[PDB]
């Protein structure tokens, strides 16, 4: 049926420092329109299965 | 716009592309990017579109 319980991170603002671990889940400012805390447009979720 | 199987086909050459001022409008329902994430379309650039 698909297991969706393995994740990965798609959307960052800039890439990683070698041997480093991020788990900040949050809306990201994808376009020019500000999220607010609300994905609408121009923002998604960072993680998907 | 024509129809589906005989979708319009056009050369784009020479000149320069703002993809920043489609890519901030909302009136899209739909914008995806396989290739290339589309932030970085504006640095990177190729022959032939």
């Amino acid at each position: 049926g698909g297991n969706y319980n393995y994740l990965y991170r798609l959307f960052r603002k800039s890439n990683l420092k070698p041997f480093e671990r991020d788990i900040s889940t949050e809306i990201y400012q994808a376009g020019s329109t500000p999220c607010n805390g609300v994905k609408g447009f121009n923002c998604y979720f960072p993680l998907q299965s | 716009f024509a129809s589906v199987y005989a979708w319009n086909r056009k050369r784009i050459s020479n000149c320069v592309a703002d993809y920043s001022v489609l890519y901030n409008s909302a009136s899209f329902s739909t914008f995806k990017c396989y290739g290339v994430s589309p932030t970085k379309l504006n640095d990177l650039c190729f022959t032939n579109v």
